[PDB]
C-alpha cells in the first residue's frame, strides 16, 4: 500500500543504470592501459625513421626528438594514450551494440 | 500462432485504435485452420502465413 | 541442531563406455557439459516454466525471435534467393513489426547480414553431405557432416563469436580430418568474429579426439567442471598466441581473475554464464576453491582451441 | 529566526517551527497536543479548549502516525495522572502544571481525551484526502466507494502502447524513420516520461502550438535541412580561407562527408560540418559565404521531433490513464491528492473548504521539508488567512533527501517566504557534544553553505545529559569524528569502493575484535560496555553499494546483513524451487517431473542417490506413493499443510538449519508458504494456484509483504543501511566510505528561482542542465547532514580525491562535485595537495585525519557457541 | 630568425604529405589487433570519428614540428 511503490522502482532503476554506465567506462580504461603497452614509442619512431628520410629528416633528428626531448616523450605518451582510450571507446560500442 | 490483441478487427476499430489485421484471434484462427489444410513451406496466401504445427486430428481442438 | 549437514552434490559414479558412441552425442555433450551430467547422464532436466504470453503485439524483435529470423535470412542470403519473398512470408505471419516499422527493422536486418553473406559467398563452394565412421579407443563414432566441401568444412551462424561456437567446431573440425579431410575448416558469426582451424594429421587429429571421448567417460562419471565461456576468458588472457606458452605472472593472474568473474558475474545489459539453473544445485556460493578446480579442467580441455586458432 | 519555547508558543494563524536532526521534534508535537487540549499559554493559548477528534496531524509515513499515536496516547495517561497527583517527577509536565489553572477540570478533559485516542485523527497526505472526499463527496464530485490501486505501471504502459500505436503506425516509412531514431517504441518511449507521468505535470519551456502535428515539424525541418543540400551542392569545388595550423589539408575527408550525405534524403542525422560552419571558422582563425552562416542556423537550433511526440504523449496519456481508472473507479494515491486539489480550485470548493475549518480548526503537519505543489495549495487554501483557526509546520529543510520521490524543497522554500513567524529548538539531544561541534564546524566553513539563502545553517548546542557521553578505543579516547583520507593523486571510483571497503571492514572488525575484550567501549559517564556488531552501522548511497560492502565484510567472516534491501522473495532460487516441487505434485506419475524436484537444492539428494534412484524401479515407485499421499494431502488441507507434512518427513527443516546460512533459506521457505495459503484460499484451483506462482517468479512483484524478510539474530550483526531508509533512526557508531561519491543527472530538470514551478526542458541546452546541477547537489548535501547527524558517538567517512574527468587530467578534481568536497574545499576546485591541506586545517579535537592503509591480519575469532 | 621559423614550418609541411592517417592506421592495426581491438574498431577511429581526426593532425602538426625544430637545430 505504497503510494510512492512506483517513484521507489524507478529510483532503483536510475542507480542501475549508472553503474551500467560506470562499468563501460571503467572497462574502456581497462583496455586502454592494455593497448598502450602494445604501441610503445619507439614503433612510431621506426615509423618516422622511414618516411621522414626520404623528405630531408636526419636519422639523429628522429633519434633527439623521441629519446633526448622529454617534452615529445611527454607529449607523445599522452597522445598515445588518446589514441588508445578512443580506439578502446569504438571498441567498446561495437561490442556493446547488439 | 501470434494471438495477443482483440478478437476481431472490428474490435480494434471500436476502442479507436488503427485498424491493423494481425495478432487477433481472428488473425490467429485463420493462421491456424490454414496451416490444417496447407504446409507452411509453399507460401503466402491472403497475406496470411499457415500455421504447420497441428496438421493432423489434433487440429479439431481449433 | 543435532541434524546432519547435506553433504557435496558432487559424487563419483562408474561408467563403462560403449563402443558406439553418436556424433550427436558428443556434440550435446560438449555444448553444455555441467548441464549434460544432469540430463544425459543423470536424466536430470529442469524444465523452465513457459514464458507469459506478451500482452501487445511485438514493436521490436529480440531474443529468440529475431535469431530466427536472422537465421532465415542469413540461409537465404547466402543462396541468393529473393529477400522480399521471405521478409513478404515474415509479415504475413505477423511477427514483425506493422506498416513501416515493420520495413525499417528488415532493411537494417538485411543490411548488417548482407555484409557477414558476402563473406561467407566469396569462400563457398557446392559439396555433398558426408557420413563418418571412426575407431577411437576401441569406440565406433558415427554420424553426418552436412555440406562438406573439396575445400574443408564451411559454417555460418548469425550469432556473437564464443568458444561454444569454436569447440563445437573444433569436434566437427576433429572428425573431419580424422577420415580424409585435407583442408581448413572455417567458421564465421556476426561482427567479424571467425574460427579458423588449419589441416591436421589423423595422427594429432584422433590424439585429440582421445582427449575429447576420455572427457566423455569422465563427464558421465563425475560433473566434469568446464566452463566454456568463463573458463575461456581465464585461458584467453593467460595464454599467448606467440610464445604457445601461458603467462605465469602475478599481475596477468589477478588480471585474469577479474576478467574470470567478469564472465562469471553478468550485467544488465548481458546476462552471464555463471547464473543458471544447472550452476546453482552445484554450489550456491563460488568458492576460490571450486574457482581453481574449473581453472585447471578448462586449461586442459580448453587449450588446443586456442592454440590451434587462427 | 528565533528560539521556541513549547509552552511560550502563540497558535495563532500559520506558524512556521524548524527542528535541526536528533532535537526530537516527534517529542515537541505532543506537548503542542497537550496544549491545544488544555487551552492553555495565556494570550498564547488557543481561543477554545478542543477535542481529540478535532485535532489534525499530518505525517507522511504510516508507520510514524502510529507511533506518535501511541506516543500521544501515553503523554496523555502520563499528564492526567499528574494532575490527579498534583506532582509529577518531569520538567515538562511541571511546568505544565504550573500553568494549569483548576487541575480536577483538566484531568476530566484529559480523561475523555484518553478514551477517544481511538478516532483520533493523525493521517498522511493520502490517507487524509482518503477520509476528507469521502467525508463531502459532493463538493470534490467522487463515487462514495473507490477501490485503491497498488500499481499503476500496468495501465502506464498499456496506455503508452495505445498512443504508439495511433500516432506511429498510420505514419509514413520516410517519418517513421526519424521516430525510430529517438526511441525503438513505447518500451523505450515509456522510461523517458515515466519520471514526468507521476506527480503534478509541470510546465514545458517553449512549448510548440497545440496545432502543430508530427507532419508539420517533419515537413518544417527537411525544407530547412533541403535548402543547406541544395546549397552546399552547387558551391562545392572551392576553396578560398585563411589557412591556419590548427586547421590542415586533411578537411578534404570531411567535406567528402558532406557531399554523401547529401544525395540521400529521409536521413535525420546529421554528418559533421562543425569545422566547416562560420562561427567555429571564426573559432578555429574569412569568407563569410552566405551558406557559410546558414549552417550556422541549422546548427544553431536543434532539429528533433523529440520534444513535439513527448508533449503530446505526456497529455494524451494521462488522460487515457484517468479515463480508464474512472471506467473501472480505481482511484491512485496520486490521484486523490489531485482530486481535492481540482475539488479546492473548483468554484464550489469555497464551501468545501469551510467544512474542512469546521471539522478541524487547526492542523498540525510532521515532516513539513516533504511535501508537494499539490499538498502545499491545499493547505494555503484551506488555513492561509482564517481568523479562528491556526497552522503548525514542523519540519527540517535540511532533512529533504525525497526529491527522487517528488518532494519539492522550492514548496517548502514558497511556503518559508510566506510565512512571518519562525521558531528553532535548540538543543540537540541525540548525540555526544563532540559531534554537535564537528557537525557545526564542517557546515560553518562558508556561508549559505547549503546554496539557498532561504535555508539558513544555525548552531545548536548539545543538552547536559549527553555531555559526558565519550567513546574509548584502545585506551585513550577517540574523537567523534574521524576522516580516511585515500592515498594517491588520481582515484578511480571502482578503486575507490575497493579499497575503501576494505578498510571500513578492517576497521570494522578491529573494533569487534577490542569489544569483545572490552577494551573499545561506549561510555556515559562513568558507565560503559562493550561495542557490539549491533551497534555498528554502515550508511550507503545505492543497493550496489551495500553489496560491495557486504563482499568486502564477509570475506574478512563478519556477519552482516542489508536493512534497506527491497529484494522480492520470489527472486531467490528457492522460490523457483518452490514451482518444481508443486508442479511435480500435481503429477507424481511423471518421471521426468519427479525427477527434478528430487534434484533440487531443497530435497537435499545427493548425486549418488538419484542414480540409485535411477538404477532400482521399485524405490522410484514409493517415491511416486509418498508424493501421491502429499497430492492427497494437498488437495484436502492446502499449500501450507503439505509443504509442513513434506518439511517434516524428509527433514528438510532441520538440515537446512544444520548447513551453513540455510537459516536464511529456510526463512524465504516459510514465507512463501504463507504467500501460496494466501493465493490458495481465493484461488480454488490447483492448477491456477501453480500458474499464480509461476507468474510471479517470471516478474517480481515488488509488493511490501512480498519482500524479503529479515533474518532471525541479525539484530546482532553489523547493521548495512541507506541513507533514505536511516532518517529518523539512532546509530551509535555510522560508517560512510562511499560518501565522496557521487553521480550527475544528464536529464534537464528544475524549479525557477522566483514562480517556484516545476519545469522540464526537452532541449538539451546547457542553460536548464546547470540549474539542475546545482539542485541534484544541494540534494546530495542535505544527503550528507542526515547521514551526519546519525551518530551519536563516533562516525567515519571515507574521503579520497576521485576524479570522474575524461582523460585523467592532472589540473584539478572534481571532489568539489560531490557534496562533502564541496564543503571541505569550500566550492573551489583544487588539486589532491589541496583537499589534504584543507582536511589538515579544520581538525582539533574532533575532527581527525588519518590515512587509508590497506592491511589484512586476520578475518576474526569465533566467540564458539553454547548448546 | 625570421627565417629559420619559416623554413621550419615550410619542412613540417612537406613532411605532414608525407605521414598521412592511414599510415598510423597500418601500424595501429598489425600490433593492436592482438590485443582485441577489431578491424572495425580501428577503422572507425581513424575514418569516422571526426574529433579523433582533428587531434590526430594536430598533434601530426605538432610531431613534423618538433622533429624539424630538431632538424634545424642540427644544422
Amino acid at each position: 500500500m505504497n503510494a510512492y511503490y512506483i517513484q521507489d522502482r524507478l529510483e532503483a532503476q536510475s542507480w542501475a543504470r549508472h553503474y551500467q554506465q560506470l562499468a563501460r567506462e571503467e572497462k574502456e580504461a581497462e583496455l586502454a592501459d592494455d593497448m598502450e603497452k602494445g604501441i610503445p614509442q619507439h614503433l612510431f619512431e621506426s615509423l618516422c625513421i622511414d618516411h621522414l628520410q626520404r623528405h630531408g629528416a636526419s636519422k639523429k633528428s628522429i633519434t633527439r626528438a623521441f629519446d633526448d626531448d622529454v617534452e615529445f616523450q611527454e607529449r607523445m605518451a599522452e597522445h598515445i594514450r588518446y589514441m588508445v582510450e578512443t580506439i578502446a571507446h569504438h571498441q567498446v560500442d561495437i561490442d556493446s551494440e547488439v | 500462432s501470434g494471438i495477443r490483441w482483440g478478437i476481431d478487427d472490428d474490435n480494434v476499430r471500436e476502442l479507436e485504435l488503427p485498424a491493423t489485421g494481425q495478432h487477433t484471434w481472428r488473425f490467429g484462427l485463420t493462421r491456424m485452420l490454414l496451416g490444417y489444410a496447407m504446409e507452411s513451406a509453399q507460401g503466402e496466401w491472403q497475406s496470411v502465413l499457415p500455421y504447420d504445427e497441428s496438421s493432423g486430428l489434433i487440429a479439431e481442438l481449433v | 541442531q543435532a541434524g546432519k549437514a547435506h553433504s557435496e552434490f558432487v559424487q563419483p559414479l562408474p561408467f563403462t563406455l560403449p563402443e558406439t558412441v553418436p556424433l550427436e552425442t558428443l556434440q550435446r555433450f560438449w555444448a553444455h557439459p555441467v548441464r549434460a551430467f544432469f540430463q544425459m547422464r543423470l536424466q536430470v532436466n529442469f524444465r523452465t516454466e513457459d514464458s507469459e504470453i506478451p500482452d501487445t503485439e511485438p514493436f521490436i524483435l529480440e531474443g529468440l525471435s529475431r535469431y530466427q529470423i536472422n537465421q532465415q535470412l542469413l540461409n537465404a542470403l547466402v543462396e541468393q534467393d529473393d529477400a522480399e519473398r521471405l521478409f513478404r512470408r515474415f509479415r504475413a505471419a505477423g511477427d514483425l513489426p506493422y506498416g513501416a516499422f515493420g520495413e525499417i527493422f528488415w532493411e537494417t536486418q538485411c543490411q548488417e547480414m548482407q555484409q557477414l553473406a558476402d563473406r561467407v559467398i566469396a569462400c563457398r563452394q557446392p559439396g555433398q553431405s558426408m557420413e563418418i565412421d571412426l575407431a577411437c579407443n576401441g569406440v565406433q563414432i558415427t554420424g553426418w557432416l552436412p555440406q562438406v566441401q573439396p575445400d574443408g568444412l564451411l559454417r555460418w551462424r548469425p550469432s556473437l563469436l564464443s568458444v561454444a561456437q569454436g569447440m563445437q567446431l573444433w569436434l566437427e573440425h576433429l572428425v573431419y580430418c580424422a577420415s580424409g579431410g585435407n583442408g581448413e575448416s572455417r567458421l564465421f558469426l556476426r561482427k567479424d568474429g571467425e574460427w579458423r582451424f588449419p589441416p591436421l594429421a589423423a595422427e594429432q587429429a584422433l590424439h585429440y579426439l582421445s582427449q575429447l571421448i576420455e572427457g566423455y567417460r569422465e563427464g558421465m562419471s563425475a560433473p566434469l567442471l568446464v566452463l566454456p565461456e568463463s573458463g575461456g576468458a581465464w585461458l584467453k588472457t593467460c595464454y599467448d598466441a606467440q610464445n604457445d606458452a601461458m603467462l605465469d605472472d602475478d599481475s596477468t593472474l589477478q588480471k585474469a581473475r577479474t576478467k574470470f568473474l567478469q564472465a562469471y558475474e553478468g550485467n544488465m545489459m548481458v546476462r552471464g554464464e555463471g547464473d543458471d539453473i544447472w550452476y546453482q544445485r552445484l554450489w550456491r556460493q563460488l568458492t576460490p576453491e571450486t574457482m581453481e578446480a574449473i581453472v585447471e579442467q578448462s586449461q586442459r580441455f580448453l587449450l588446443p582451441l586456442f592454440r590451434f586458432n587462427q | 529566526a528565533e528560539t521556541l519555547d513549547p509552552l511560550r508558543l502563540p497558535l495563532q494563524g500559520e506558524r512556521l517551527i524548524e527542528a535541526s536532526a536528533g532535537t526530537g521534534k516527534t517529542f515537541t508535537i505532543a506537548a503542542l497536543y497537550l496544549r491545544l487540549l488544555l487551552g492553555l499559554g495565556g494570550s498564547a493559548a488557543f481561543p477554545r479548549p478542543l477535542t481529540v477528534e478535532e485535532l489534525l496531524v499530518v505525517t507522511f509515513t504510516e508507520a510514524a502516525t502510529a507511533e506518535l499515536r501511541g506516543r500521544i496516547r501515553s503523554n496523555i495517561h502520563e499528564l492526567r495522572i499528574a494532575c490527579l497527583r498534583e506532582t509529577t517527577d518531569n520538567p515538562l509536565y511541571e511546568r505544565l502544571l504550573e500553568e494549569i489553572d483548576d487541575k480536577a477540570q483538566a484531568a476530566q478533559w484529559l480523561l475523555l481525551a484518553e478514551r477517544q485516542m481511538d478516532e483520533a485523527a493523525v493521517f498522511t497526505i493520502h490517507g487524509f484526502c482518503q477520509r476528507m472526499l469521502n467525508l463531502n463527496a459532493f463538493e470534490s464530485g467522487m463515487l462514495f466507494e473507490q477501490q485503491l490501486i497498488e500499481d499503476e505501471s500496468l495501465l502506464r504502459y498499456q496506455a503508452c502502447a495505445d498512443f504508439w500505436r495511433r500516432h506511429c503506425y498510420p505514419l509514413p516509412r520516410e517519418i517513421a524513420q526519424v521516430v525510430f531514431e529517438t526511441w525503438k517504441g513505447p518500451q523505450a518511449l515509456l522510461r523517458d516520461i515515466n519520471r514526468y507521468l507521476q506527480g503534478e505535470a509541470p510546465v514545458i519551456k517553449a512549448p510548440p502550438p497545440d496545432d502543430e502535428t508530427l507532419a508539420s515539424r517533419h515537413a518544417q525541418i527537411v525544407a530547412r535541412i533541403d535548402t543547406v543540400k541544395q546549397q552546399w551542392r552547387d558551391a562545392v569545388g572551392e576553396l578560398d580561407a585563411l589557412i591556419e595550423s590548427s586547421g590542415i589539408d586533411r578537411r578534404k575527408f570531411n567535406r567528402s562527408n558532406q557531399a554523401k550525405w547529401i544525395d540521400k534524403i529521409s536521413a535525420w542525422a546529421e554528418e559533421e560540418t562543425n569545422s566547416y560552419q562560420l562561427p567555429e571558422s571564426l573559432e578555429k582563425f574569412t569568407p563569410r559565404h552566405p551558406l557559410f552562416e546558414a549552417i550556422d542556423q541549422l546548427l544553431a537550433e536543434p532539429l528533433s521531433i523529440r520534444d513535439l511526440v513527448i508533449t503530446r504523449a505526456l497529455a494524451e496519456i494521462r488522460e487515457t490513464v484517468a479515463r480508464e481508472k474512472r471506467r473501472r473507479g480505481e482511484l491512485g494515491f496520486d490521484d486523490m491528492l489531485s482530486r481535492l486539489d481540482s475539488a479546492l480550485r473548483s468554484e464550489s470548493g469555497e464551501v468545501l473548504a469551510a467544512a474542512i475549518r469546521t471539522r478541524f480548526p487547526v492542523a498540525m503537519i510532521d515532516e513539513f521539508q516533504d511535501t508537494d505543489p499539490q499538498q502545499y495549495r491545499i493547505f494555503r487554501r484551506i488555513w492561509h488567512h482564517q481568523p479562528e483557526t491556526a497552522l503548525l509546520l514542523i519540519g527540517d529543510p535540511k532533512q529533504a533527501i525525497y526529491a527522487f520521490r517528488g518532494a519539492d524543497i522550492f514548496t517548502y522554500m514558497k511556503a518559508r517566504s510566506e510565512v512571518h513567524a519562525h521558531y528553532t529548538l535548540d538543543t540537540n539531544w541525540r548525540s555526544a557534544p563532540g559531534m554537535v561541534n564537528s557537525v557545526n564546524k564542517l557546515f560553518s566553513q562558508t556561508d549559505d553553505a547549503f546554496m539557498f539563502r532561504e535555508i539558513p545553517f544555525i548552531p545548536v548546542k548539545s543538552a547536559g545529559k549527553n555531555q559526558a557521553l565519550r567513546f574509548v578505543f584502545k585506551g585513550e579516547t577517540q574523537p567523534a569524528m574521524k576522516m580516511w583520507l585515500m592515498e594517491g593523486e588520481s582515484c578511480g571510483v571502482g578503486d575507490y569502493q575497493s579499497t575503501m571497503a576494505q578498510v571500513c571492514a578492517a576497521q570494522i572488525r578491529d573494533w569487534l575484535q577490542a569489544g569483545q575484550r572490552g577494551e573499545a567501549l561506549l561510555m556515559n559517564g562513568d558507565d560503559a560496555r562493550p561495542v557490539r556488531a549491533s551497534d555498528i552501522s554502515v550508511l550507503v548511497r545505492s543497493r550496489q553499494e551495500a553489496a560491495q560492502v557486504r563482499d568486502a565484510l564477509t570475506l574478512l567472516e563478519i556477519p552482516s546483513v542489508y536493512l534497506s534491501n527491497r529484494d522480492s522473495v520470489f527472486e531467490t532460487l528457492e522460490a523457483q524451487e518452490m514451482l518444481w516441487l508443486l508442479q511435480a505434485v500435481m503429477t507424481p506419475e511423471r518421471e521426468n517431473t519427479l525427477r527434478s524436484a528430487l534434484a533440487t537444492s531443497m530435497m537435499g539428494l545427493n548425486a549418488l542417490d538419484i542414480e540409485t534412484l535411477n538404477n532400482d524401479e521399485h524405490a522410484w515407485d514409493v517415491v511416486v506413493e509418498e508424493f501421491d499421499g502429499y497430492r492427497q494431502i494437498w488437495r484436502k488441507r492446502g499449500v501450507m499443510p503439505m509443504l509442513r507434512a513434506l518439511m517434516s518427513a524428509r527433514n528438510i527443516a532441520e538440515n537446512l538449519l544444520a548447513t551453513a546460512g540455510g537459516e536464511r533459506r529456510l526463512t524465504d521457505i516459510l514465507h512463501i508458504s504463507e504467500l501460496l495459503q494466501e493465493a490458495g484460499t481465493q484461488l480454488e484451483s490447483e492448477h491456477a494456484l501453480v500458474r499464480w506462482l509461476s507468474q510471479h517468479i517470471l516478474e517480481p512483484d515488488s509488493n511490501a509483504s512480498s519482500q524479503q524478510m529479515r533474518l532471525e539474530s541479525d539484530k546482532h550483526l553489523v547493521q548495512i543501511v541507506t541513507i533514505h531508509k536511516s532518517k529518523g533512526l539512532e546509530y551509535p557508531l555510522v560508517w560512510l566510505p562511499f560518501i565522496t561519491n557521487f553521480r550527475v543527472q544528464e536529464q534537464a530538470f528544475y524549479h525557477d528561482r522566483h514562480s517556484f514551478e516545476a519545469v522540464l526542458d526537452l532541449n538539451a541546452a546547457p542553460e536548464s542542465v546547470d540549474l539542475a546541477e546545482a539542485e541534484r547537489l544541494a540534494e546530495d548535501l542535505r544527503l550528507l547532514y542526515v547521514a551526519l547527524t546519525r551518530s551519536v558517538w563516533h562516525c567515519s567517512l571515507g574521503v579520497a580525491p576521485l576524479v570522474r574527468r575524461r582523460g585523467d587530467k592532472k589540473g584539478d578534481t572534481d571532489v568539489h562535485q560531490s557534496a562533502l568536497g564541496r564543503l571541505l574545499q569550500k566550492g573551489e576546485p583544487q588539486d589532491a595537495a589541496g583537499l589534504r591541506t584543507c582536511i589538515e586545517a579544520l581538525c582539533d579535537d574532533d575532527i581527525a585525519w588519518q590515512t587509508a592503509q590497506t592491511g589484512d591480519n586476520q578475518p576474526w575469532q569465533v566467540n564458539d557457541v553454547s548448546t
